[PDB]
DNA sequence: TCGGATGTATATATCTGACACGTGCCTGGAGACTAGGGAGTAATCCCCTTGGCGGTTAAAACGCGGGGGACAGCGCGTACGTGCGTTTAAGCGGTGCTAGAGCTGTCTACGACCAATTGAGCGGCCTCGGCACCGGGATTCTCGA
DNA sequence: TCGAGAATCCCGGTGCCGAGGCCGCTCAATTGGTCGTAGACAGCTCTAGCACCGCTTAAACGCACGTACGCGCTGTCCCCCGCGTTTTAACCGCCAAGGGGATTACTCCCTAGTCTCCAGGCACGTGTCAGATATATACATCGA
């Protein structure tokens, strides 16, 4: 029973925001299911923008679209900024 | 000079407007509110009739669905005029705020 | 602005098939402000829906696919 | 001499999981190549802001280890987050402290 | 070389088990489709639209019209107890509401 | 451009013979038709995810219909369901 | 020989109770009406002590919103004291018949 | 008879718990028959994933799924 | 407004049990190369959406009773807080043990997949009967008396 | 009770346009073969869910007393309904055009696929300290 999970990930996340602090475990299964349920979310929201409009490939265009409907205003602003950040230096290197 | 009695002019008209299947709402004024509304969104829109009117459709749904409800919220206080509180009761309580 | 063309009788009409027979004088100005908040909301993810597509026209699957997205499917347009 | 693709794009999420993960959820035919590293960047922020909400909560209560009670306090105070996730019930996360001022004597 | 006889024919249905396998295939719902899956999903489709024709019909007769209409449809689903909770998210165009006019509005 | 129209009307000649239906009738009867389609199919796919199969069979599609019809609907449309499948395996 | 006026009290517990993270509901006999529930699903049916749990925890979610719910309703009643009337207001308001 | 075992003092503390100050005699019996229907509206999708899962044991994460269909989200569970 | 008596954080020692750190290994994520098919680019061209003009009038805006409902105040008696003894049962700890989930090893029947091929379903054209509408009449609420 | 008045159902006559049927006529669903493989089936293991059993104690409860307030009654008064009068812009029909939403043809380049290798992350073991817990103290408040 090889179980996947993303506690070394966002472990690193919570130590680039804050380098004194530490996850229970129990809070620590709800940010996995935090995570899990945004991963499905916007995967899903992505799978019907390209099937509406008769596209059979997931792209960066379809994840802006999906994280532009799916979160709110400046979460969303935020969001497709940091995305396309991170698209642009993935591209270049 | 005969006067109907002020409240029978409401339940008769209630029952033509949920006996009819119209929009009640002119369909100008509210294209025009759309493309003002979408206007915020992106400039120089165009919207089909199809749009509009599905537009149109969903809002009347919507709107008549919270009329129901504060309705019912107004009920609830002891009393048949609906006040803006039982509005923003039927909102919050349906999760909008 | 255009948010006066939802006028009084209009709101009476959509309290009375709501089945509302006493309508107070604040009624009319919070159902705007509500309208203008659900048109809002809906607007924004139809215009997002005709955007992706890269096209400059709201057809009726990208209003019915914004309605959806709210949990308020229709049935009637395509 | 072997990169991963999510140092590649200075992220920490797992940019190869995202890709599997893609792939395994029968979600489309084909996955783009940077669809993976927007995902897993939209996942990053969303991450970020959640644990630095939780962090400066749990501070607030002198606690230096997070507990489920401090991420709701962290989600339901934020607006924007509290949208997000309106419709969530977080285990053992209680709820904000109010009370309506008509009951106060 | 033998008859063609099309796979609704063969379950005894009317909705399309090929028309329904192609839309699973093509929905990406799962890597592989089964052969019975088709028959059984075509079977309910029908068997909900036949209930739904029903009560469309049976509430066009109440009217005394013949041809059915999305009044007539909004009638037989908000009527229906379990049409209504199945389809309690949806709203059908020019379907209006159900007359209902709460009993501590009515005068005396 | 594929509709259920046909199909509809069959079913609603094999119901009413002597009831005519409107297009927009037949247009939300076929947005009816594709939305419990594609929350069955959603509802399967779901299933056999969950359950780390690959394939879609007559349980997944019985299952789905289970979750996500009410009482008396459900245990009719399984028997349909199961009635027609018999007929085709014979 | 002293008494604490009526109303204090509770708001001693309301604030205990918010500020305070818990199950507040016995848990055998809530895994007892559980497994009761279950039986009428399928028979001699087993369970797990995190499923018990996790429904434990859904429910007290539940009602906690529902009595949130149902409390903003009896205010607006111009009372405090929730009534019956209350629950299947915003049961109906909800949407939950 | 376990629905009983849900006591009086249980719903009085979920009521404080949603910030509730006083409670009418009805309350405890109305409370336990709507969570008497959300336990059944639940339990009876838990029990429909078990039976697809080919098992006699209802794990957590059937619970969760069946939470997830009813449009109520759970977190720290799977 | 305060003597005073509570459940309100505050100040400090003791376990202690989850938490973060070595660790190792195997398995999924990187490099390397093909190809071939989904997709961008280019042209086009015809639908349809925007725009605007004139006529009709149904609908909206406005003003004026005035009456029925929203709301404030009082009385009451009735149900709902509060200590309290208890008794009722709920967590808490320990073990038995066994149905049953989870992982393995065949291998077989079932699901793609590709070459005809054909009939069922789709597009376009009548075409007439259902239904909308109008106009006069019988019929059914209504509200002052 | 009741009758003039006002809606309201009803029925006959007229029109007109969508529902329905028919006729070509593509294209995708059917047949029929292989080809691989997903899970069907049987089996072994070990694990955690069920049952008991007793202990100690939280708390549920049934019962009293005081009283806060939920509800009904009285009264006021005010604002919203009903109707008549006066705009007015919504609606319908029409015409013009341009623009952009679908199409067809052509590359083309990007990802599925396959082979190879390695490093990272997950299961394992473990020393450690964040925090719950026990004990005594400041301290914002119901009655005269």
């Amino acid at each position: 029973s090889r179980k996947e999970s993303y506690s070394v990930y966002v472990y690193k996340v919570l130590k680039q925001v804050h380098p004194d602090t530490g996850i229970s475990s129990k809070a620590m299964g709800i940010m996995n299911s935090f995570v899990n349920d945004i991963f499905e979310r916007i995967a899903g929201e992505a799978s019907r923008l390209a099937h509406y409009n008769k596209r059979s490939t997931i792209t960066s265009r379809e994840i802006q679209t999906a994280v532009r409907l799916l979160l709110p205003g400046e979460l969303a602003k935020h969001a497709v900024s940091e995305g396309t950040k991170a698209v642009t230096k993935y591209t270049s290197s | 000079p005969h006067r109907y009695r002020p409240g029978t002019v409401a339940l008769r008209e209630i029952r033509r407007y949920q006996k009819s299947t119209e929009l009640l709402i002119r369909k100008l004024p509210f294209q025009r509110l759309v493309r003002e509304i979408a206007q915020d969104f992106k400039t120089d829109l165009r919207f089909q009739s199809s749009a509009v009117m599905a537009l149109q459709e969903a809002s009347e749904a919507y709107l008549v669905g919270l009329f129901e409800d504060t309705n019912l919220a107004a009920i609830h206080a002891k009393r048949v005029t609906i006040m803006p509180k039982d509005i923003q009761l039927a909102r919050r309580i349906r999760g909008e705020r | 602005d255009n948010i006066q063309g939802i006028t009084k009788p209009a709101i009476r009409r959509l309290a009375r098939r709501g089945g509302v027979k006493r309508i107070s004088g604040l009624i009319y100005e919070e159902t705007r402000g509500v309208l203008k908040v659900f048109l809002e909301n809906v607007i924004r993810d139809a215009v997002t829906y005709t955007e992706h597509a890269k096209r400059k026209t709201v057809t009726a699957m990208d209003v019915v696919y914004a309605l959806k997205r709210q949990g308020r499917t229709l049935y009637g347009f395509g | 001499k072997a990169k991963t693709r999510s140092s590649r794009a200075g992220l920490q999420f797992p940019v190869g999981r995202v890709h599997r993960l893609l792939r395994k959820g029968n979600y489309a035919e084909r996955v783009g190549a940077g669809a993976p590293v927007y995902l897993a960047a939209v996942l990053e922020y969303l991450t970020a802001e959640i644990l630095e909400l939780a962090g400066n909560a749990a501070r607030d209560n002198k606690k230096t280890r997070i507990i489920p009670r401090h991420l709701q306090l962290a989600i339901r105070n934020d607006e924007e987050l509290n949208k997000l996730l309106g419709k969530v019930t977080i285990a053992q996360g209680g709820v904000l402290p109010n009370i309506q001022a008509v009951l106060l004597p």
